[PDB]
RNA sequence: UCUAGUCCGACUUUGUGAAAUGAC
């Protein structure tokens, strides 16, 4: 992202401007929850447990099918970015497990 | 205006114009564009050919502000120039005038015509051809780009 | 109509351009893709309630095909197609006349 | 701050504890009538994010809606047309099963506003939703600043016009831009704005 | 060219067990 070249053309075109970061925003942090959001998140799994196909993905993980483990994740939750997001969770639950 | 319709100047003539034999019927050819490829196949190959079929790429949501372009030729360069500011183009051969075609509305520079004889300019545009460029520089002139 | 295997017939690849020896093998349609936007049109026209919405052809009336030979230089490994004309027996690399 | 517990509890539907709890709901709804008024809030939490207060004048009500497409009421399946309106299964109602269930509660309840409702259950064959609806005479009500402007003319049946939440759902006003723009002002307004022919003094 | 109905399978309603057999 340099500054413009001045042409019209090719590569950084655009009419020459002073370029300045935009001020910090509020929104900036969307996506982020306070230290007792995440408190209260990991007490309700504890009570609550994982779901029935979330336990199947783990066993799947367990016998080390990592592609037949993220092909379920897609087909239960839909998209290929949340089903690899979902089997990195399951991942991070049983290699703290396994370690316990 | 009615009363030059020449409907009035048939009144009494019983068919209006329309013939005794053919008369006027409703669609008696179907109604517009009908029968294109089959009964009025004649006319529209005699009078619009390439009008039945399909050629080229789609292209969803074309924006036409990404593609404006506006041409300004070579032999009307001067005429952008104040009358006032080609006396000084005259008074002083040492400079030449600075054309700025963008301030006028125009992006590239194209290369029909001539320059005024014995007159160079500098002409600052986004775009031009090749042989604009060189109808300039052999003036005396010289090309700036912008954006 | 027998056609000979093989055929020295000009080639248009800007390696050969001049006449070079062909293989001749027989041209056959390839299968339909379901991803051709043709396709994919007809299958969105068809969903729902409607019945069938585009002609379906009857009244077949040629008995034949124009054949096509497929050549394939064996200079630069391309292909070029040559029709001929309406047979209903055909083949490639046949026994000739006499012989 | 409890609330958000209970929230966090019932995105967790799969699990055990909600497993259990949901399937004796479910048995429990299935034996009342399907309009019943409900002494309080099935899910406090969720209720007061969506405009619920625990004070005169808020009054709770569990609806229950038939699961399914709409069958095209005609008799013996026969339809007098042309093959593409011949179809009679597989058609789907253009509102919601939340919509319905609002409608039904502010129909049968023609001296309180509705305000807006939740999901709460599901069966096979039924689904189960609880309406929240105000008293706009009860003073409790008309003197709250925030809840007043229901008090308003302008306000009467917001559910039978698709003004609650659910009603701009399936109108398409959840969303602007190029993927929702002719639902706004209205889609009958868009179509009509769009055909009209307007012929100037000077043309 | 279609359709009510009807037959058939899957998912859903739909939980608690056991045995045999089979897969990973
Ligand atoms: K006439
Ligand atoms: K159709
Ligand atoms: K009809
Ligand atoms: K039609
Ligand atoms: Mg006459
Ligand atoms: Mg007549
Ligand atoms: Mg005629
Ligand atoms: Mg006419
Ligand atoms: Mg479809
Ligand atoms: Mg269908
Ligand atoms: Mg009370
Ligand atoms: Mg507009
Ligand atoms: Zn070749």
């Amino acid at each position: 992202k340099q500054p413009n070249t001045g042409i019209s053309v090719g590569l950084n075109k655009g009419h020459v401007v002073t370029k300045k970061e935009l001020a910090p925003r509020p929104s900036d942090r969307k996506g982020k929850t306070s230290k007792r959001i995440h408190f209260v998140r990991s007490l309700i799994r504890e009570v609550a447990g994982f779901a029935p196909y979330e336990k199947r993905i783990t066993e799947l993980l367990k016998v080390g099918k990592d592609k037949r483990a993220l092909k379920v994740a897609k087909r239960k939750l839909g998209t290929h970015k949340r089903a690899k997001k979902k089997r990195e969770e399951m991942s991070s639950v049983l290699r703290k497990m396994r370690a316990t | 205006t009615t009363r030059f319709k020449k409907n009035r100047k048939k009144r009494g003539h019983v068919s209006a114009g329309h013939g005794r034999i053919g008369k006027h019927r409703k669609h008696p050819g179907g109604r517009g564009n009908a029968g294109g490829m089959h009964h009025h196949r004649i006319l529209f190959d005699k009078y619009h050919p390439g009008y039945f079929g399909k050629v080229g790429m789609r292209y969803f949501h074309k924006l036409r502000n990404k593609f404006y372009c506006p041409t300004v030729n070579i032999d009307t360069l001067w005429s952008l120039v104040p009358q006032e500011v080609k006396d000084k183009a005259a008074a002083n051969k040492g400079t030449a005038p600075l054309i700025d075609v963008t301030q006028f509305g125009y992006f590239k520079v194209l290369g029909k015509g001539v320059l005024p004889t014995g007159q160079p300019v500098v002409v600052k545009a986004k775009l031009i051809s090749k042989n604009a460029e060189k109808k300039i520089k052999e003036n005396g002139g010289a090309v700036v780009l912008t954006a | 109509v027998n056609v000979p295997k093989t055929k020295k017939t000009y080639c248009k690849s800007k390696e050969c351009k001049k006449h070079t020896l062909h293989k001749v093998t027989q041209y056959k349609k390839g299968k339909d893709s379901l991803a051709a936007q043709g396709k994919r049109r007809y299958d969105r026209k068809q969903s729902g309630y409607g019945g069938q919405t585009k002609p379906v052809f009857h009244k077949k009336a040629k008995t034949t095909k124009k054949i096509v030979l497929r050549l394939q230089c064996q200079g630069c490994k391309h292909v070029s197609q040559h029709p001929i004309k309406r047979c209903k027996h055909f083949e490639i690399g046949g026994d000739k006349k006499g012989k | 701050g409890a609330y958000t517990y209970v929230s966090e509890l019932w995105r967790k539907k799969q699990s055990d504890v909600m497993r259990f709890l949901q399937r004796v709901r479910c048995w429990e709804y299935r034996q009342l009538p399907s309009i019943v008024r409900v002494t309080r809030p099935t899910r406090p939490d969720k209720a007061r994010r969506l405009g619920y207060k625990a004070k005169q004048g808020y009054v709770v009500y569990r609806v229950r809606v038939k699961r399914g497409g709409r069958k095209r009421p005609v008799s013996k399946g026969i339809v007098y047309g042309k093959p593409t309106n011949q179809g009679v299964t597989q058609l789907k109602f253009q509102r919601s099963k939340r919509s319905v269930a609002e409608e039904r509660a502010g129909r049968k309840l023609g001296g309180l506003k509705v305000l807006n409702s939740y999901w709460i259950n599901e069966d096979s064959t039924y689904k189960y939703f609880e309406v929240i609806l105000v008293d706009q005479a009860h003073a409790a009500i008309r003197n709250d600043p925030r809840i007043n402007w229901i008090c308003n003319p302008v306000h009467k049946h917001r559910e039978l016009r698709g003004l609650t939440s659910a009603g701009k759902k399936y109108r398409g006003l959840r969303g602007r831009g190029h993927l929702h723009h002719k639902a706004r002002p209205s889609r009958r307004a868009t179509w009509k704005r769009n055909q009209t022919l307007s012929l100037r003094r000077y043309r």
